[PDB]
């Protein structure tokens, strides 16, 4: 949690997640890069024992985002007030 | 050292438009691991979750109800490892 | 006053030091701190038919607990007797452990109360994984909700209001940066 008071292991494993390095989550789902699997890959946010593949590479992937409306929800800027 | 590899550095491809290839029958010594893309590696580091060689093979099929290479060392729930 | 960012909030209104949080420490009355601290345990709680030892108030399954091996913080599991079931008048069922034996409701969503002898419904919503987004009490029951931007499907999982444009991944694959939709059928190249 943003505290870090509770801790949850949403999948582990030298077979199932061997290398990853980038991670993006929505809704129901966990998207992550790893350089072992060469691969994008899709994942269940609470338990995974077994990853599924989105995008499979030639090149090692770095980095993903998922592009919506609710990532990004809407609040007030205090620096509206003259800069 | 660009003149024949995965980019095409010229407008023209003419860096890729035709290459070498492997010499077939080559040898890997046998106290190494061959890889898809027809490169050796020592066999201690095969299934440490890192991609030794860049095709990925050497991760390709750990924990298949198998166990670590003898020389290796093992971690219960998570990789095999070099001496 | 409520807590600054720079603060932790326990549950009888009480602020804390940020640093004191995960410390090891029980500076929260509630012992709120060190809730979650160690991957995947639980502390001061048990889910239905869990026990929980004084040594350092962590919860374990009853079936492990005189199986042989040591299996709360101090090994208090590893003692085994039976005796308190003799005492007890509780509701259901009893199981042979250390301190004289426990006693524990039925299986199924219920739990013992403030003594063995007394017993209520489970605390539903305390699972993981239990629904997507924000979980609510009913009788004999549970049931999920999710945010303004969101509906509810399946009864445990939320999903986007239509409203809004179809969801997109945007992943680089090393010399790319490529652009896909959320079931993955489909992918163009944006730069
Ligand atoms: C954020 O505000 C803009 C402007 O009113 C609106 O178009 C958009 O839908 C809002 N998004 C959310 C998630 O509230
Ligand atoms: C314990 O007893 C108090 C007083 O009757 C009551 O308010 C509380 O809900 C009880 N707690 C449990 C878990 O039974
Ligand atoms: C979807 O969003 C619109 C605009 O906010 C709202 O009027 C409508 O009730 C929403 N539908 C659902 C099912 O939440
Ligand atoms: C290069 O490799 C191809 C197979 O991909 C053929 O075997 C070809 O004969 C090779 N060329 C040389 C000169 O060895
Ligand atoms: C060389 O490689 C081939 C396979 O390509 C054989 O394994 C052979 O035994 C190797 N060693 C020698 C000395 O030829
Ligand atoms: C793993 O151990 C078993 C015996 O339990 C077999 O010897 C098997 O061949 C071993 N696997 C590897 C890759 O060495
Ligand atoms: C508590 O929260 C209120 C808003 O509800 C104010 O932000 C107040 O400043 C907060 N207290 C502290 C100590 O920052
Ligand atoms: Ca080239
Ligand atoms: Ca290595
Ligand atoms: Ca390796
Ligand atoms: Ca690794
Ligand atoms: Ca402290
Ligand atoms: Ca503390
Ligand atoms: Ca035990």
């Amino acid at each position: 949690t943003y505290d870090g008071i509770q801790r949850k292991t949403v999948a582990r494993g030298g077979s199932l997640v061997p290398h990853p390095f980038g991670i993006s989550l929505f809704e129901e789902h966990v998207f992550f890069t790893d350089w072992t699997k060469m691969a994008v890959m899709k994942a269940n946010k609470f338990t995974d024992t077994n990853p599924q593949v989105y995008h499979q590479s030639s090149l090692t992937p770095f980095g993903v985002t998922v592009y919506h409306a609710l990532r990004q929800p809407n609040a007030t800027n205090p620096c509206g007030n003259n800069n | 050292q660009w003149r024949c590899d995965k980019q095409n550095d010229c407008l023209d491809g003419s860096d890729e438009q035709n290459c070498p290839t492997r010499s077939p029958s080559s040898t890997c010594p046998p106290t190494s691991f061959t890889c898809d893309n027809h490169m050796c590696i020592p066999k201690e580091w095969v299934c440490d979750t890192d991609n030794d060689c860049s095709d990925g093979s050497d991760e390709k099929n750990c924990q298949a109800s198998g166990t670590c290479h003898p020389t290796q060392f093992r971690c219960p729930d998570h990789r095999c490892i070099s001496p | 006053d409520t807590c600054g960012g720079h603060q932790f909030t326990c549950s009888n209104g009480q602020c804390i030091n940020q640093n004191w949080v995960c410390d090891g420490d029980d500076d929260c009355q509630d012992s709120g701190d060190e809730d979650g601290c160690e991957s995947n345990q639980r502390h001061h709680t048990c889910y239905p038919r869990e026990w929980a030892c004084p040594g350092s108030g962590r919860c374990i399954s009853m079936d492990k607990v005189c199986d042989g091996v040591p299996d709360c913080p101090e090994g208090e599991d590893e003692y085994c007797g039976t005796g308190l079931c003799s005492i007890l008048n509780c509701e259901y069922q009893c199981h042979q452990t250390p301190y004289g034996g426990e006693c524990f409701c039925p299986p199924g969503h219920i739990i013992n109360s403030n003594d063995s002898r007394t017993c209520i419904d489970f605390d539903d919503c305390q699972i993981w994984g239990i629904c997507d987004q924000k979980c609510e009490s009913r009788q004999g029951r549970h049931q999920c909700l999710c945010e303004e931007g969101y509906i509810l499907e399946r009864g445990q999982h939320c999903k986007s209001n239509d409203s809004f444009s179809a969801a997109s991944i945007i992943f680089s694959n090393g010399r790319d940066l490529l652009v896909g939709d959320l079931h993955g059928r489909n992918f163009r190249i944006l730069a």
